[PDB]
């Protein structure tokens, strides 16, 4: 009844010069769980919630490795982002056995936006439906970056994707002054506080649902899942 | 048999037929198969695949279809009936399936339409899962052709109502969600009509404290059912999920609240989340075409809480 | 019942304005429309029993085999035709071997998962698989989805009444259930949606074991399951 | 170092083989079969390069047995022997040549008995008899002094057995049994091996 | 999915295949329709030897059946030049499965539209009957029907079948021979019939011999009444 | 390096020395030159040691690829010509691999030898490697198919040490395996110093 003619295809240009199929996929990341990724002077951690299909199943994993030195928060369809990791995981260890140095962060968001872009312009191409929040530490220091279907990338103080990802921002950009001289723990309490924003009043964060994955300057990338993230659990006050 | 048959017909100033009758026949093989309704078992099916070519032979040439004698052997067809169609059922199950759309597809008398909801009635009492299903899918088909009839008799509108209501609150989940399945497609064509007393009961049923116990943790125990409570939760959910779907298109002034209420039981254990998703989602695609004047029946923190929902299926995230 | 068609379902790799992709969605369903296959993992083994339909007396039943051995320690469970999932159980057992020649090992459930997925990846690829095995962690229970996506599953049901089953399966399930406890539970709940009385023909039984490899039930052992009952 | 020979008389083909398959200063197997039965009334006898024998001789059987399956009549003896060639030829100038000395006897019910020999570089000829291995250059005199267009059967084995007599008494090498086949209208018939 | 069907249509009008699996013979028999008054029967054959162990009897579109038979041939003789073995009637039964589930190009027909009754011996010598579906399905019978009447003609092999029936190889051939009397009304006119044996080659029965087959059935009918 | 195959009434027994050696140098004493490809099929390696255990491992798991795919073992023979074909591929590239394939198969007892060469023979009695010279003689001089078990185990066992005294590649310890239709059985592993003592008392 309201069809349009130009959102068929990515090649397709509208009149009004927007590519529609661009903006549909900018949209799959809303479809995933909230994460939320931050970073402090010497740490970068990435806190997401993870979701099941039935209390037998186990539990989705949001977070994955990428390198010693960079992991990944995946949000949106999930085959998209094991391709793009796959490319990520090839590049970083292509840079150790070349260089025999930990690949530079920001060259690889350059690298997955050069890889994102190609299906944006081709015919027949669906552009790539994951959101990826990425922490590194490098040279530079610790680093938060933030993909999108557009094939856009931003260098982030503090991020949020998915469901509800608006209430963590709001809690993000209120704490963020905080945040660059927070310790490891106090820096882990910020993301799960803003994760907890996005959590409906009824439901809670649990040792089941939330996945947290810390890198820094002695700390290679680490996954913390179930148990693990009980000590950082605990810490945290009580829902306000 | 369609043939002998024939020229027995119950057209207005007709004197009885010489030639043989249907309704005595149907009774000497209604006697023999009462067994199936071991060897006397075996015997019966064969006799069973005969009557059935014959009924799916005579659906269209009888000048009369739904004789009384006909009608009371579907109780026994909708046992053998598959829920799902597939060429490995054996022949007698796919022909049972073909025969039971081919009747439901058929012109009812009003002086029948009474009695076919009793065999209805009763076959959905019965303890097959199979056979409450398909008692829902015959009612469909039933009730959409000849609908101005059923519409006619007052009684038959409100015995269809109970009947699917009742099957909402089956034990088997693939009735209840079928049940859910009929009450939407009969309010969008309008046969059933939403009332205040009809969202009352939803709304009741929704609310129903989970038990919160396990049985399994004591253990010595095998509760294969599922609990009654969970049950009546999902009946509840599936009830206010078929409103929201019985207009694809369109936002009436209810939906909005609705929608509210179905958000709220998004986060209940399954099987409740998967119906509350499955709703929202087809809810948000069908909508989406004439968005902007949907939008506006909504206030503005209605569209928030809709906004921030995720039904994704299990491949997003 | 009513047609409610948009103008966004059946449009291939393009995204919805939601960012669905609904053709995608529309295959995936019509794939676990299949026999309904029961898998249930406990501390002494990873059952799996499937439904075989046969439909003729003279057709040999071994020929329909919906429970296939990926490996000694791994059994797959599939719902819907042998056929398509032909091409899927061979990558895992080609896998499976080929890992073995490369680093002299057995391969985790959750790894040949990951491979069968790969494949997938590289298209809804038409199956719905349920893996067990018993691997250096363990008894291990893993559901594969026509979408490719790989979840460790305690207790899970595949096929035509498989959302009837996992509700059954919730309730009865605990975590110290034994192995014969699990199999004489998905067998009452296969039971239930099947509606037929069980027999040798309408069930195929297997189990994996710590120590033993993997056990296809033979109709003698069966029979002796299904009579407990 | 192998042994081939064959026989064309007037109504049959007689084909003798060495059976020693052998390492290099010792006799692995003296059961070993050098015949490949390509077709009912086709016999190809193949010796030379280890591995090549059996590869190419096994390819042009089954090829053979493609023929039958699919036009339900065999393959003319003749056309076995030109189809072999071509294979052998189109193989000597390619990466991988096959070092195969052949012997084809085969009975065609139009063109009757035929016997071709092809060597290693695939020139086939037809002839009355042929032979290969080093053997051959003591035994092919025996039989181009003794052989007759219309030699029986019966006589053709007693001068196939003379030429078996002759390497036992003069070539270096040991060849104690020998694989002894007939062919005829009726078809291959196996005979006793002589043996020394 | 539309083509799988179109698929399945074209076997059901095929020509009647029936076959049965013996202690030491397995049994193949096709339906033979009429041709044309100026035609010629030596080209329709609808039995063929895909190897010396392994015979195939198809009911569905000709054309595509010709390619799937001469697939199969050259892969019975690759089989046998890799492993130095027969091929088993489940290996040829799973090839030719896989060639119907795919045509080779996309769309185009990918169904190849024969449904296949394969029977021969394995190297073990056990007697193997095998039906090809244009789905994909490949499934083992004791004995089977392709075709035109099949689901009929089953019906009376599930009655028939016994210990008896297969006890002795002239009994299982007048099996073969009774079950095809029924869906095709004639003597010998209208009946090719093969006999595999055990480690003999596929021989297919002269007019005349299967005429003798078939007045021995008559004349038990007879004696029955 | 010494390894002997023969079949008799009780089966195929498989034997074989545990030296390998780089030049003159002894590098080891305690190789196993033996192979369970599946539990009722042995490969024996003979020439490159590393040739050997690359193609045989890659026979092994062909093998249970054709055990999975078609639900049943694969036959002596099958097994050989795979080994063949896939060697072949590579004939005239140097690889040096003297192999005995022994195993029970539905048609019994079976021996086959495949060579880098790209020979496949099948024989009752096989020896291979640098000391198959002389591991041939005594094993043809004493070798019966009506010989017992014990009898059998002491022939083969003899055969090893004899060939291990002439031949200096060949050493270290006789590993002797028995195939039966149950399954190949390990029998025992005696150093040859031990035998010595045992013989030449
Ligand atoms: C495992 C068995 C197949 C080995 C068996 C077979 O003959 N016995 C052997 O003695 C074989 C035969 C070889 C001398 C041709 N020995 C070997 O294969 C030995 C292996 C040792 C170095 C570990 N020689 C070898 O492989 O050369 C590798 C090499 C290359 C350069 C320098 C030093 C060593």
């Amino acid at each position: 009844m309201f069809r349009n003619q130009y959102d068929n295809d990515v090649t397709v240009w509208s009149p009004q010069g927007r590519i529609h199929q661009i903006e549909y996929a900018m949209e799959a990341v809303k479809q995933g769980s909230a994460t939320v990724g931050l970073k402090s002077k010497t740490h970068a951690v990435l806190v997401a919630l993870k979701r099941a299909q039935s209390e037998l199943a186990a539990h989705q994993k949001k977070i994955l490795h990428v390198d010693n030195h960079i992991g990944i928060s995946i949000a949106g369809l999930t085959a998209d982002a094991r391709l793009l990791c796959n490319f990520m995981r090839q590049e970083c260890l292509d840079s150790r056995f070349v260089f025999d140095r930990p690949l530079p962060v920001s060259r690889l968001v350059s690298l997955i936006g050069s890889k994102t872009q190609i299906p944006t312009q081709r015919y027949g191409r669906r552009p790539y439906g994951v959101g990826l929040l990425i922490a590194g530490y490098d040279d530079m220091g610790p680093h938060i970056f933030q993909t999108c279907p557009s094939a856009n990338y931003f260098d982030c103080r503090a991020m949020s994707i998915g469901a509800r990802s608006q209430s963590a921002r709001t809690y993000l950009e209120r704490h963020m002054s905080e945040f660059m001289e927070c310790n490891l723990n106090e820096l882990v309490k910020h993301g799960l506080r803003a994760l907890r924003e996005t959590l409906p009043a009824e439901q809670d964060l649990t040792t089941k649902n939330v996945s947290i994955g810390i890198v820094g300057k002695d700390l290679e990338f680490t996954i913390y899942d179930d148990d693990d993230v009980s000590p950082f659990l605990e810490g945290l006050e009580e829902r306000p | 048999l369609t043939y002998i048959f024939m020229i027995d017909v119950s057209l207005p100033n007709t004197t009885p037929t010489i030639s043989p009758h249907v309704p005595e026949f149907t009774a000497r093989i209604l006697e023999k198969l009462k067994p199936l309704m071991e060897d006397e078992r075996t015997q019966g099916i064969k006799l069973l695949k005969t009557i059935l070519k014959w009924l799916m032979a005579s659906a269209g040439r009888s000048f009369s279809t739904a004789v009384t004698e006909q009608l009371q052997l579907l109780p026994l067809f909708f046992k053998i009936a598959p829920v799902e169609n597939d060429n490995s059922y054996d022949e007698l199950k796919r022909d049972a399936k073909l025969c039971l759309s081919l009747m439901s597809q058929g012109l009812l008398y009003p002086h029948q339409v009474p009695l076919v909801l009793q065999v209805l009635k009763q076959t959905a009492r019965s303890s097959s899962w199979h056979a409450r299903y398909t008692v829902l899918t015959y009612l469909q088909t039933m009730v959409f052709y000849n609908l101005f009839i059923f519409l006619n008799n007052e009684d038959a509108v409100k015995d269809i109502r109970w009947l699917v209501i009742s099957l909402l609150e089956d034990e088997q989940l693939e009735v209840r969600e079928m049940a859910a399945t009929t009450l939407s497609g009969l309010l969008q064509c309008n046969f059933l009509t939403m009332d205040s007393p009809m969202q009352i009961h939803f709304e009741q049923l929704c609310k129903t404290k989970l038990p919160k116990k396990r049985k399994r943790d004591p253990g010595s125990v095998g509760d294969t059912i599922p609990s009654a409570e969970l049950v009546k939760r999902h009946a509840g959910v599936l009830g206010l999920g078929a409103c929201v779907l019985s207009s694809p298109y369109d936002v009436p002034t209810w939906m909005p609240q609705l929608l509210m209420n179905l958000s709220a039981h998004l986060n209940d254990p399954q099987p409740i989340e998967m119906t509350v998703k499955k709703t929202l989602s087809n809810f948000r695609r069908t909508h989406h075409d004439n968005w902007q004047e949907h939008k506006q029946q909504f206030t503005d923190d209605q569209l928030l809480v809709l906004t921030d929902l995720l039904v994704s299926p299990c491949y997003y995230a | 019942m009513f047609l409610t068609r948009s103008e966004y379902d059946r449009g291939v790799n393009t995204f919805s304005p939601e960012g669905r992709l609904f053709q995608v969605e529309y295959a995936i369903e019509a794939i676990k429309l299949g026999s309904t296959a029961i898998g249930i993992q406990t501390s002494e083994g990873v059952c799996l029993a499937v439904e075989k339909r046969i439909t003729s007396p003279l057709m040999e039943p071994s020929s329909i085999e919906k429970i296939v051995e990926i490996d000694a320690h791994i059994g797959c469970a599939m719902s819907g035709l042998i056929a398509d999932a032909k091409t899927l159980i061979d990558k895992a057992r080609v896998e499976t071997q080929n890992h073995w020649f490369t680093y002299n090992e057995t391969m985790t459930v959750e790894s040949v998962t990951q491979a069968v997925s790969n494949l997938a990846l590289q298209r809804p690829f038409g199956v719905a698989l349920l893996f067990g095995g018993v691997d250096e962690k363990g008894p291990q229970l893993f559901h594969m989805d026509p979408s490719g996506t790989f979840v460790q599953c305690d207790a899970r049901a595949i096929g035509s009444a498989s959302e009837g089953a996992q509700s059954s399966l919730q309730e009865v399930y605990h975590k110290s259930m034994t192995l014969k406890e699990a199999i004489k539970s998905s067998l009452i709940i296969l039971k239930q949606v099947m509606e037929e009385k069980l027999n040798a023909t309408n069930i195929e039984l297997a189990t994996v074991q710590p120590g033993q490899n993997f056990h296809m039930f033979t109709k003698e052992e069966l029979e002796e399951v299904i009579k407990d009952i | 170092m192998e042994y081939l020979i064959g026989i064309q008389g007037p109504d049959y083909v007689l084909v003798a083989s060495d059976r020693v398959a052998a390492s290099n200063i010792v006799q692995m197997k003296d059961d070993h079969d050098k015949m490949f039965k390509m077709s009912e009334k086709i016999l190809l006898l193949c010796v030379g390069e280890a591995g090549d024998t059996v590869q190419f001789a096994e390819y042009i059987q089954k090829n053979v047995q493609l023929y039958k399956m699919r036009n339900g009549y065999e393959l003319s003896p003749t056309a076995a022997a030109n189809f072999t060639r071509r294979n052998l030829a189109d193989c000597l100038r390619s990466r991988t040549p096959y070092h195969v000395n052949l012997l084809l006897a085969g009975y065609d019910e139009h063109e009757g008995p035929a016997l071709y020999y092809m060597d290693y570089l695939a020139a086939l000829a037809k002839a009355p008899f042929a032979a290969h291995g080093y053997g051959a250059f003591l035994t092919l005199s025996i039989l181009d002094r003794y052989y007759t267009p219309t030699i029986s059967r019966e006589r053709a084995v007693e001068l196939l057995r003379k030429c078996l007599e002759e390497l036992q008494k003069r070539f270096i090498l040991n060849l104690p049994t020998f694989s002894v086949r007939i062919i005829d209208k009726n078809g291959i018939h196996d005979l006793d091996n002589i043996s020394f | 999915l539309f083509q799988v069907e179109y698929a399945q249509e074209a076997v059901k009008k095929g020509s009647t295949a029936v076959g049965v699996r013996g202690r030491d013979i397995v049994v193949l028999g096709v339906e033979k329709k009429s041709v044309a008054k100026l035609q010629d029967e030596r080209t329709v054959r609808k039995i063929c030897a895909l190897d010396d162990n392994v015979c195939m009897a198809f009911a569905g579109l000709t054309a595509d059946a010709r390619i799937v038979i001469n697939r199969a041939r050259v892969e019975c003789q690759s089989h046998r030049l890799t492993v130095e073995d027969p091929v088993t009637v489940e290996y040829i039964t799973r090839y030719i499965a896989s060639l119907k589930q795919r045509y080779t190009q996309s769309n185009g027909r990918r169904p190849f539209g024969i449904s296949a009754l394969i029977v021969g011996f394995d190297f073990d010598g056990t007697p193997r009957l095998y039906q090809t579906d244009p789905s994909g399905t490949y499934h083992a019978w004791k004995a089977n029907a392709i075709g035109r009447g099949a689901k009929s003609v089953r019906e009376f092999l599930e009655k028939n079948y016994t210990d008896e029936a297969i006890e002795t190889d002239d009994l299982t051939i007048k099996l073969v021979i009774k079950a095809l009397l029924e869906v095709v009304q004639s003597g010998g006119k209208n009946i090719e019939l093969a006999v595999m044996r055990r480690d003999q080659s596929l021989k297919i029965l002269n007019p005349e011999e299967i005429e003798k087959y078939v007045a021995e059935i008559e004349k038990e009918k007879e004696e029955n009444e | 390096t010494t390894t002997l195959a023969f079949k008799f009434r009780h089966g195929v027994i498989v034997a074989a020395d545990s030296r390998a050696t780089a030049g003159a140098y002894i590098a080891s004493q305690t190789v196993k030159k033996v192979i369970e490809i599946n539990p009722y099929l042995l490969g024996t390696m003979a020439g490159g040691a590393a040739d050997c255990s690359f193609w045989e491992r890659l026979l092994a798991r062909q093998c249970r690829i054709y055990e999975l795919r078609n639900k049943e073992r694969i036959s002596v023979a099958a097994a050989s010509k795979l080994l063949a074909n896939m060697v072949y591929q590579y004939k005239g590239m140097g690889l040096s691999m003297g192999t005995m394939i022994c195993g029970w198969d539905k048609r019994g007892p079976g021996l086959y030898y495949v060579d880098s060469e790209g020979n496949r023979i099948s024989g009752a009695t096989f020896s291979v490697g640098s000391g198959s010279v002389y591991a041939y003689g005594v094993m043809d001089r004493g070798y019966s198919y009506d010989l017992e078990v014990e009898q059998a185990y002491d022939l083969a066992r003899r055969a090893i040490y004899q060939a291990t005294y002439r031949d200096a590649y060949s050493g270290g310890a006789v590993n002797l395996y028995h195939v039966r239709e149950d399954g190949w059985i390990r029998v025992s592993s005696d150093n040859v110093a031990d035998l010595h003592e045992k013989y030449s008392g």
